[PDB]
């Protein structure tokens, strides 16, 4: 519950027993005075600075605490040096006075009086006689302690201890000094409550009940008497407070009658938190009681709202807020200012004059005496039970979602949402791209077709647009911050086109480089230079140009240029508006070919590849250079393409081939997909709306009070924004102001939610227990767009199918959908259409509150579906098993083909038209991922992550016609994640950060796992080769009954075969369809150049396009044999042995060391893959080296290279080295050192470089060395052993 | 039957209790209430 401002944590917790008051002993009384240091024994600084002996405020114990202070005093306070000096002084002289009136050693034995003593040390500081209150300065335990102050004299006259015969009126002590320097001003010092003053209180003590019924009756026209009814401190006292009212507390006044109340009620509260069963404390309660001019009914002054929550304070109620040990008037605020707060008075307890109703069933036992009657109210909420305390949150912590069974109206749940919502909420966006490059090559020498450079896709219309260009730079700066990636990027790829070889040379070691563009110097020049960029040669000479050089001339590549040629002549320039932008390149590319040696490598940069520039090159150019590759590095989504010339010689002939057409497809393809997914996302700096789709919205609370079966507010807001970002993160914080403690609960609104909140019939509340839980201080929200961190390789992969399976169920006439094994809360809602009507099924029992959805649209089935049982009445049209078939083979244990050989029969009978199950089958490769899946062989399993979890998978071929077998008449096809990464409103759509570079990981992981698309409801593929081999002419046949069709096959989101009959656009091979009317199936005489999984579409003249299948040409045979040569007619001389390596012309090989865990190409003289048109050669330089360190030749690719054939040469590394002829000793690595030993004996060192030479020792002609950094010395002839 | 305290106004185990039925209070609620059409409205 809650008591006006202030929220009341449910379990009560008292301490149990009250220890007997003990007094003082005469000699322990003299020795807490006359100690080395009274600090801590006497006094103790509340805030003491360490670095200067200095304190604002001092809290004091006993003996002290009673002595209020003269005038003189508190004017001109004394600063903690002399304070301490003062006291050490004093208590000591003090002893004295006291002492020689009672000599310790014939009288220590008696306990001194409480009060006497008090009033007595108070006097003797501000230096008033003490004679009288030595008289008595002791008393026996049976006699009272406020009785002995009475018997042994009724002296109604000495100022501060006026006593009667029934009471003793006497100035409250002052439990806080201030020295010198203090201010209620700051936030810091230590909440002093006003007793920083003299006469803040007066004590009345009294000696018996009728004693105080004068009293009271006497002292009725004071404000308000406080009084302690739980074990007064030495005996009944009845505690006045001035007139006055403190400041700094409350922006109105506080009186000083009020604070006292605040000050302890704030302490029953802290004391209550914890308060133990073991301990035993002094009183079962601190909380002080107002007895006199106290208005009992209304519920205004924060004396009366601090009184009505004492009331409840004595039943062992705890503040959810934890009251910090020492309270701090920045504390003490926050709670004067929670009181203040309006709020319902607790009415449990009413509240009397004489006597506070304790609850029966509650922790307090009462005292004795007639103050405590046992009221018990009709329904008091609290069970008893204390709180272990939790230290504050250092950042904000999420909470996942737990619903409870009552749900809020739409309606209700909306505008409980928009009462307390924090609308034009202020978001940082962060970043959202943080990866590397996704790197594309694309040979357009290499294909051997034809393809008319008046006919490419050129530049798509919206392209230079507001809106999309808008977007192209917003999507630009959410990367985390770019030519450092890119141009080391092309230059990857540049390290394979060098050919180090007399023959002819292409970037042969230390040739020219002239570069255009620089910011200061390229941070890659450093790299060229340093050799460090491995494969490539290290130039001799680095020419700077451009429009900012700042080390070369500066040149304007569109017109003519003053200099010399070069090797290398990388152009980076930008060509920003359209005609003379590609006059403009078409110009630089032109004078860029023309900087580069007769036989050199031009790397143009173009902006904007369009069908209108790639006529005019293929038409200027069509003859200065041999090859030409498209690498487009994409870093940031742009069109901007680099272009690589083979050997710059007059005679070349680089046609438009279909390579082109493919590549410059692939890329808008993409840029389609990039742009559509960042539409997803708010232009910077502008305040959150509800429009942008990925934007946070949040709901910020004051001291909400969640309550479990009951619709108040603070819990009917948490409804809807649960509800407006279920998939999501649903962060909540709590930050304390020093007023009321505020608590956010923000969540990323994306489009996934909005797809889930519609399907919503109602918004289900949720168990506010975990948050009612809670009751500790977090970090303040942040609102970011973006989380921090690159989602993991597998994330980017699943969220590949919720965009696949998104795409397949918004289709119409799918009808009724089941989920074989949804997550244990449907996760899949999101992605389908609102008005479909699906049945996710699962194990474990459902985590949204099913209710909360309409039952015809969404239905939940619980139990598993591998048991035969399950599918006992659930008919569904069709059923989608992704994320779970493979988890069932496992559980099941039993084999996967063995599996769905039994599930996909169900289906059938289920009534299933279409299917889709997230099957773990290799059908690109059996080739693994090193951290993501293991492919254990020896038993067909997988190990995502080896070990966190094993599942069984099939063969593509034997799972292929298994499945075939079961479902004969229905049409098979695999979608897999499509590079054009189209999936992206799902990653960069919900709010997540990514690497370009893993894109490559998770196209390579869908193709561990694809996802088989069954279809009975149509015609299945015939493909004439089955296990289709790359290069070789294929039938494929499509029955369809109308010749009037269009046939078009596209593989990798992008179309690659289009054309009825007659006229077929093939970009993947020659494509001869022709619709023969015999069969009434298009049999299409298809040859494909790449491998890859082709989904063949066929699209009737009116109407959506149809799918009609998918078959699958496979890489070719990776394997690699090496014409290696004899031990004789090889020689370890300059010139390098080459042995022709027998590989498919398919995959690029190069030479390459095993470094750490990438490989390292080598460096080009050492060995290299000279490549004659007539077969692919491995050249190489034998080095003594080469017994140690051996060579692999790797698989090329944008990726890391050497990852589908990384064999090892084991011959180049075992050639051994005679003792007639000279030898090559070289360094191993760029890390490594060695040493030759000829015979047993240190003959020379590679490591350091001999002073001088043994005899007939040189650097050789080249650098052999694999490091190519490194010199490399030939030796005479003789016995050298190497030894790294 | 533990012992629960507070959420009911009455222990199960609690203090004398008594099952006890009188051939004159046949225990119960409300089944038949009536919903037909001309009946409900
Ligand atoms: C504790 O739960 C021990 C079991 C005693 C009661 C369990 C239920 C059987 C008696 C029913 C009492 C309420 C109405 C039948």
């Amino acid at each position: 519950a809650a008591v006006f401002g202030i929220q009341l944590v449910p379990k009560l917790n008292t301490s149990t027993t009250r220890r007997t008051f003990l007094p003082l002993r005469f000699d322990l009384l003299l020795d807490r005075l006359q100690s080395t240091n009274l600090h801590g024994v006497l006094y103790r600084a509340l805030d003491f600075n360490p670095v200067d002996r200095s304190a604002t405020v001092i809290q004091t114990y006993p003996p002290l605490n009673a002595w209020s202070p003269h005038h003189a005093f508190i004017e001109n306070p004394l600063d903690y040096r002399d304070w301490t000096e003062f006291i050490h002084d004093r208590a000591l002289a003090f002893v004295g006075v006291l002492t020689q009136r009672y000599p310790l050693t014939q009288n220590a034995q008696r306990y001194t009086n409480p009060l006497v003593l008090g009033a007595a040390f108070g006097d003797f500081l501000n230096a008033r006689s003490i004679d009288i209150f030595l008289d008595r300065l002791f008393y026996d335990p049976t006699q009272d302690s406020p009785i002995t102050a009475i018997t042994k004299f009724p002296y109604q006259w000495t100022i501060d201890s006026n006593v009667t015969t029934d009471s003793v009126r006497t100035s409250a002590g002052c439990k806080y000094i201030t020295l010198y320097g203090y201010d209620p001003s700051r936030p810091s010092t230590p909440a002093t409550y006003g007793k920083h003053r003299p006469t803040y209180a007066t004590v009345f003590y009294y000696s018996t009940l009728p004693a105080r019924s004068r009293l009271l009756a006497n002292l009725a026209a004071g404000p308000t008497v406080l009084e302690h009814f739980d074990s007064p401190t030495y005996g009944p006292h009845l505690l006045l407070p001035q007139t006055g009212d403190v400041l700094g507390y409350s922006s109105s006044l506080i009186s000083q009658a009020a604070l006292l109340m605040v000050e302890s009620v704030m302490d029953a509260l802290r004391d209550n938190a914890n308060a133990s069963a073991s301990t035993a404390v002094t009183r079962l309660d601190q909380s002080y009681h107002p007895v006199t001019s106290f208005d009992p009914s209304t519920f205004n002054t924060l004396l009366q709202r601090a009184t009505n929550l004492a009331l409840l304070a004595v039943q062992g109620v705890q503040s959810e807020s934890a009251i910090p040990a020492i309270p701090t008037m920045s504390d003490v605020r926050s709670f004067v200012a929670r009181l203040m707060a309006e709020g319902d008075p607790q009415q449990w307890f009413p509240y009397r004059v004489d006597q506070i109703l304790y609850w029966p069933e509650s922790p307090f036992v009462p005292p004795i005496g007639p103050f405590y009657a046992p009221f018990r109210p009709v329904n008091f909420p609290f069970t008893t039970g204390s709180y272990t305390v939790v230290p504050d949150a250092s950042r904000p912590l999420r909470l996942l979602p737990q619903y409870r069974n009552a749900t809020i109206t739409v309606q209700q749940a909306d505008d409980a949402y928009e009462d307390t919502a924090l609308s034009p909420l202020i978001t940082t966006h962060g970043f959202c791209v943080t990866g590397g490059v996704f790197t594309s090559i694309y040979d357009i020498s290499g294909d051997p077709t034809a393809y008319p450079p008046a006919q490419l896709v050129d530049a798509p219309n919206d392209y230079f647009d507001r809106e999309r260009m808008a977007r192209r730079d917003l999507f630009r700066r959410l990367r985390a911050p770019r030519s450092a990636i890119k141009d080391r990027a092309v230059f990857d790829f540049l390290a394979s086109l060098v050919n180090p070889t007399t023959a002819n040379p292409v970037l042969d070691t230390s040739f020219s480089m002239a570069y255009l563009g620089a910011s200061d110097e390229p941070v890659i020049l450093a790299d060229i230079r340093s050799g460090s960029i491995p494969g490539l040669p290290i130039p001799r000479r680095i020419v700077q140009f451009g429009y900012d050089v700042v080390h070369g001339s500066l040149l304007d590549l569109s017109r003519a240029v003053p200099t010399g040629t070069f090797g290398l002549v990388y152009a980076d320039l930008d060509q920003v508006d359209m005609p003379a932008a590609n006059r403009a390149a078409i110009a630089m590319l032109g004078t860029a070919l023309q900087m580069t040696t007769a036989g050199g490598v031009s790397v143009l940069k173009v902006n904007f590849p369009t069908r209108a520039f790639w006529t005019q090159v293929f038409n200027l150019y069509a003859t200065h250079a041999t090859t030409l590759h498209l690498v487009k590095p994409t870093i940031v989504n742009s069109s901007e393409v680099f272009l690589v010339f083979g050997g710059r010689q007059s005679n070349g002939a680089l046609r438009s081939t279909t390579a082109l057409q493919r590549a410059l497809l692939s890329l808008y393809a993409r840029n389609a997909a990039i742009d559509r997914a960042v539409t997803h996302i708010p232009f910077f700096g502008v305040p959150d709306d509800g429009t942008s789709d990925l934007g946070i919205d949040a709901v910020r609370l004051f001291d909400p009070m969640f309550s479990d079966a009951v619709a108040n507010l603070p819990s009917n807001a948490l409804a809807s924004l649960v509800s407006r970002v279920v998939p999501s993160s649903i962060m909540f914080t709590r930050v304390p102001s020093n007023g009321p403690v505020s608590t956010t609960i923000y969540g990323k609104r994306t489009f996934l939610s909005n797809r889930r909140r519609a399907r919503l019939r109602d918004v289900p509340m949720l168990i506010t227990t975990t948050l009612v839980h809670q009751r500790r201080f977090t970090t303040p929200p942040t609102f970011t767009l973006f989380s921090s961190e690159a989602v993991p390789v597998t994330t980017l992969v699943a969220a590949g199918y919720n965009s696949f399976i998104s795409e397949q169920t918004r289709n119409p006439n799918l009808a009724h959908l089941l989920d074989l094994g949804t997550g244990p809360e449907c996760r899949i809602l999101s992605l389908i259409p609102p008005t479909l009507q699906v049945t996710m099924s699962d194990s474990r029992p459902c985590a949204e509150l099913m209710a909360s959805f309409d039952p015809a649209l969404t239905a939940y089935v619980q139990g598993d579906y591998s048991t035969a049982a399950f599918w006992n009445g659930i008919r569904c049209d069709s059923a989608t098993a992704i994320f779970t078939i493979g988890a069932a083979a496992a559980a099941a244990g039993t084999d996967l083909i063995a599996f769905v050989q039994q599930l996909i029969p169900r289906i059938v009978a289920a009534g299933g038209t279409r299917m889709w199950l997230q099957l773990n089958t290799p059908l690109y490769e059996v080739s693994s991922l090193p951290d993501l899946i293991e492919i254990d062989l020896r038993d067909h399993v997988y190990r995502f992550n080896g070990g966190e979890r094993v599942e069984p998978y099939a063969d593509p071929v034997p799972l292929q016609q298994a499945i075939a077998a079961l479902l004969p008449a229905a049409a098979l096809s695999w979608h897999t994640l499509s590079p054009t990464c189209d999936w992206l409103p799902y990653i960069i759509g919900v709010g997540s950060p990514l690497n370009l570079s893993d894109i490559n990981t998770a196209i390579s992981y869908s193709r561990l796992t694809p996802i088989l698309h069954i279809d009975t409801t149509t015609p299945p593929l015939r493909v004439n080769p089955v296990p289709t081999p790359l290069n070789q002419q294929c039938a494929i046949r499509i029955t369809s009954l109308d010749p009037a069709a269009v046939l078009s096959v596209q593989h990798n989101g992008v179309e690659v075969i289009g054309g009825t009959p007659g006229n077929v656009i093939s970009v993947a091979g020659a494509a001869a369809l022709q619709y023969i009317l015999a069969n009434q199936e298009f049999l299409l005489q298809f040859t494909p150049t790449l491998p890859g999984i082709f989904d063949v579409f066929l699209t009737t003249l009116g109407q959506p396009p149809v799918p009609r299948g998918s078959f699958t040409i496979t890489p070719p045979p990776t394997t690699v044999a090496l014409n290696m040569p004899p031990p004789r007619q090889l020689d370890f001389t300059d010139v390098g042995n080459d042995a022709r390596i027998t590989c498919d012309p398919y995959y690029q090989l190069a030479v390459c060391i095993f470094k750490d865990g990438q490989y390292v190409r080598v460096n080009p003289e050492k060995a290299s893959v000279v490549t004659n048109a007539p077969n692919r050669d491995l050249h190489f330089v034998l080095d003594l080296a080469d017994n140690h360190v051996l060579l692999y030749l790797c698989d090329v690719t944008p990726s890391g290279l050497g990852d589908r054939i990384a064999f090892p040469i084991v011959d180049i590394y075992r050639i051994a080295f005679p003792r007639n002829t000279p030898v090559r000793a070289s360094l191993p690595y760029t890390g490594g050192g060695a040493h030759l030993t000829s015979g047993g004996n240190p003959f020379m060192s590679l490591t350091t470089p001999p002073a001088v030479l043994p005899a007939g020792v040189a650097l050789a002609a080249l650098s052999t060395s694999v490091a190519t950094q490194y010199p490399t010395y030939t030796l005479p002839a003789g016995v050298y052993e190497y030894v790294i | 039957g533990n012992v629960q305290t507070s959420v009911n106004t009455y222990n199960i185990t609690g203090d004398g209790n008594s099952f006890t039925p009188t051939s004159d209070m046949t225990s119960t609620a409300a089944p038949a209430i009536d919903l037909k059409p001309g009946v409900l409205n």
